[PDB]
Order: structure tokens, then C-alpha cells, then sequence
């Protein structure tokens, strides 16, 4: 039951500052050192900081001085102060519990990532688009022009499981866009109805839009 | 300072193969560690000080090395093993990390399933045309896609993404999408989708008529 859930992340001007944060449950906190380790947009893995027991911090020369790493041992959470920001810094940032019996050391449960993005474009919503056209039949829905990502896209509020699938956003100068599709039966729709529910976080954005047919 | 190199970047194993992966060290490190990322997932550790399993880790999974050179071995290879795979290095430095290997597994030859879009009314009523093509569940990965107006082929104003290998049945999946005006698409009639994969030597085609 051992969990990690990061938070915090989002879009910063470059020379701003942000404070993630990561809520740990299902083993005793305080008895573990932990770090934060971070995912470019590349996928090259790149530790950050680490806290170990004692109190001790450190950090790689990339980011000493800028970075700050600590603990709350009371409700169990786990902190990095990012400050002075550029634009190198954007990532995937994880924070991990590192592995206690070992010679040397590694990080034996990671959390799911929280996504930063250090920019000076601007914040924009997606434009949502419904995509509708045999005994199987493919809808989807097209996500158009956001900043940053991520966006999150299901389908009958998670309902539909297989026969989805979404593709990686691709960028365009500024905007993302991306596309996500599903399969249902000939004889599903259209007499139910499918639905995209497409979540921005960033702007503060969730629409649902239909898939009807033409 | 200790730069990891791993080999190769990409490989690909049919199932039921033995596998091994190479992680080269730029000087002596003391211990090393591997993890798996599968597509959508956070890093996942499997082996610790070198030649450890992790708790939970299935017995196929093997580490070994020392000095500058390491490898990971997967004894018998399983499709839920796709995946890739990093080398992270203890020193008195540590932490520098390899760039990964990026492992997919062999399977039958699936044709893609084609399916156009023609834009949506909510799109053109602000002067806009998104085409949009899928081309889902195939294997092998390399496939193209051609784009016809009205029978001529059309290059600018055209983006692909792909997916990563899927964990479930292991094929791969694509989009292309055709961005125009509202004016531009309706001085034509004819939108084509033309996917070549080595599955077939003609091409797939699905295609629209503006005004049908
Ligand atoms: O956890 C870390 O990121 C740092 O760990 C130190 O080692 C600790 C280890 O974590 C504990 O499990 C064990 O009980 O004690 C060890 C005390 O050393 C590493 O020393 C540290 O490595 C680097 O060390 C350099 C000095 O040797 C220093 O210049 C680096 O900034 C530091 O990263 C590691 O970072």
C-alpha cells in the first residue's frame, strides 16, 4: 500500500520559483531518506536532491542554490523549493523512498511524476473537436492548440476502458495539440452516446463533448 | 563525471528469447542499478548492488558485472517485459544515469485498421479544417503515410505522432493530421489516407468526398 503522489507542478516564466510537494502513505515516512529525481522532456533521468537520514541534504551543481529539499515527518510529506528557475529545468518530477539495505544506494519506489514547464509562452486552453466518421467503428477527438501539457483525456467519464488509446502531444511552435481514439461496437453507436471528457489542469479547463453522427 | 553508455539503444527479442543488455562506465564505479519503464509508467527498480533482485522482481531478470562494464539479462523473454531500461552507477560521485535501452517484443505482422476524419462543424464555423487519420494496431513499427487532395499528394501543414509499443498486445498505433483553413478545404472535394506497410504491397486507402 506504499504511495507517492507529487503535486505542485505547472507553468513558470523563466527566474520564477514553484514548490512541489509529494504525499507519502503505507510505511513509516520517517524512517526513510528520499530524493526527487526528474524526467526531461528527452527522457534522460537526472537526480535532483536527496535528504537523507540525519538531515544531511545534497544536490548536483546544476541546480545548488537554487533547490531546496525537505521533509515533514508529522503529515508525511516531501518537499522541493525550486527557485530561480531557466529553462533547462523543465521536466517530469518524481520523488522517490531510496532503498535501505544496499551497499550503495538507489530508489526502490517511485511516485507517478508531476509536471513542470518553465516558459515565457503563455497559458492557453485546448479547443475540444469531435471526430466521427463495418461491425467495429473507431470515434475520437481531436485536442487542439493547449499550453503546457499536460492534458488528460477519457471516455464515458473512464467507462471505456479498451478500445482507447491517445497519442503523444505534438508541439507546434507554442500550442500542443494531440488526438485520442476509441473502438466500440456497430451495434453501441450511435444508439448510446460516447463522450470525450478532456481535463486541463493549467487553465482551470474540463469540457465533454459528444460524438454524434453525420 | 562518470558517463554511463548504454548498448544498444534499441533492440528487439521474440518471445521466449534470452536477452542481455551492456552499460558502459567512463572509470570504475563501485555498484550498479537497473530499472523499467514501461510506456505510461513511472521507473520500476529490478536489480541493486549489481547483481540483486528487488523485492517483487520475477527470476528471469539477472544482473552481473564489475569494473566499467555491467549488463542485465532477461532469461526468457515475456511481451510484458517491452520496456526501457536504465543503468544508474554508486560512486563516491553517484547518480548519473544512462540514457536507456529501449527493448520491444517480436510478434505477428498485423496490418493497420484505417480510419479519416473530415473536420467537425464546430471547427469550421471558426475558420478552420482539421483532416485527422489513424492508423491503429500494426506491427511491424515502420509504416508512411501519404496525404492526396483531390488525387494530387499534399506535404505541407501535416503532423504525425506514433505510440510506443503496447503493453497489452504489443502492436503500435499512429495519427496523422492534415490543419487547414476552412477556405482551403473547401476549394477541394477529394481527402485520401494512403498508409504502405510491409504487410501488404499496395497501400490501405480510406477516403472522403467533401460534399457526400
Ligand atoms: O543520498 C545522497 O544523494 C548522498 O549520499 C551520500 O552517502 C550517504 C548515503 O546516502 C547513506 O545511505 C549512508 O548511510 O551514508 C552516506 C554518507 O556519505 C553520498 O556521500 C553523497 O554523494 C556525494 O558525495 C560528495 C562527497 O563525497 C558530495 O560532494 C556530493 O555532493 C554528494 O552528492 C550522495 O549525494
Amino acid at each position: 500500500e506504499v504511495k507517492l503522489v507529487e503535486s505542485g507542478g505547472g507553468l513558470v516564466k523563466p527566474g520564477g520559483s514553484l514548490k512541489l510537494s509529494c504525499a507519502a502513505s503505507g510505511f513509516t515516512f520517517s524512517n526513510y531518506a528520499m530524493s526527487w529525481v526528474r524526467q526531461t522532456p528527452e527522457k534522460r533521468l537526472e537526480w535532483v536532491a536527496s535528504i537523507i537520514i540525519g538531515g544531511n541534504t545534497y544536490y548536483p551543481d546544476s541546480v545548488k542554490g537554487r533547490f531546496t529539499i525537505s521533509r515533514d515527518n508529522a503529515r508525511n510529506i516531501l518537499y522541493l523549493q525550486m527557485s530561480s528557475l531557466r529553462s533547462e529545468d523543465t521536466a517530469m518530477y518524481y520523488c522517490t523512498r531510496r532503498v535501505v539495505v544496499t551497499k550503495g544506494g538507489a530508489m526502490d519506489y517511485w511516485g507517478q511524476g508531476t509536471s513542470v514547464t518553465v516558459s515565457s509562452a503563455k497559458t492557453t486552453p485546448p479547443s475540444v473537436y469531435p471526430l466521427a466518421p463495418n461491425s467495429m467503428v473507431t470515434l475520437g477527438c481531436l485536442v487542439k492548440g493547449y499550453f503546457p501539457e499536460p492534458v488528460t483525456v477519457t471516455w464515458n467519464s473512464g467507462s471505456l476502458s479498451s478500445g482507447v488509446h491517445t497519442f503523444p502531444a505534438v508541439l507546434q511552435s507554442d500550442l500542443y495539440t494531440l488526438s485520442s481514439s476509441v473502438t466500440v461496437p456497430s451495434s453501441t453507436w450511435p444508439s448510446e452516446t460516447v463522450t470525450c471528457n478532456v481535463a486541463h489542469p493549467a487553465s482551470s479547463t474540463k469540457v465533454d463533448k459528444k460524438i454524434v453522427p453525420r | 563525471q562518470i558517463v554511463l553508455t548504454q548498448s544498444p539503444a534499441i533492440m528487439s527479442a521474440s518471445p521466449g528469447e534470452k536477452v542481455t543488455m551492456t552499460c558502459s562506465a567512463s572509470s570504475s564505479v563501485s555498484y550498479m542499478y537497473w530499472y523499467q519503464q514501461k510506456p505510461g509508467s513511472s521507473p520500476r527498480l529490478l536489480i541493486y548492488d549489481t547483481s540483486n533482485l528487488a523485492s517483487g522482481v520475477p527470476v528471469r531478470f539477472s544482473g552481473s558485472g564489475s569494473g566499467t562494464s555491467y549488463s542485465l539479462t532477461i532469461s526468457r523473454m515475456e511481451a510484458e517485459d517491452a520496456a526501457t531500461y536504465y543503468c544508474q552507477q554508486w560512486s563516491t560521485y553517484p547518480f548519473t544515469f544512462g540514457s536507456g535501452t529501449k527493448l520491444e517484443i517480436k510478434r505477428a505482422d498485423a496490418a493497420p485498421t484505417v480510419s479519416i476524419f473530415p473536420p467537425s462543424s464546430e471547427q469550421l464555423t471558426s475558420g478552420g479544417a482539421s483532416v485527422v487519420c489513424f492508423l491503429n494496431n500494426f506491427y511491424p513499427k515502420d509504416i508512411n503515410v501519404k496525404w492526396k487532395i483531390d488525387g494530387s499528394e499534399r506535404q505541407n501543414g501535416v503532423l504525425n505522432s506514433w505510440t510506443d509499443q503496447d503493453s497489452k498486445d504489443s502492436t503500435y498505433s499512429m495519427s496523422s493530421t492534415l490543419t487547414l483553413t476552412k477556405d482551403e478545404y473547401e476549394r477541394h472535394n477529394s481527402y485520401t489516407c494512403e498508409a504502405t506497410h510491409k504487410t501488404s504491397t499496395s497501400p490501405i486507402v480510406k477516403s472522403f468526398n467533401r460534399n457526400g
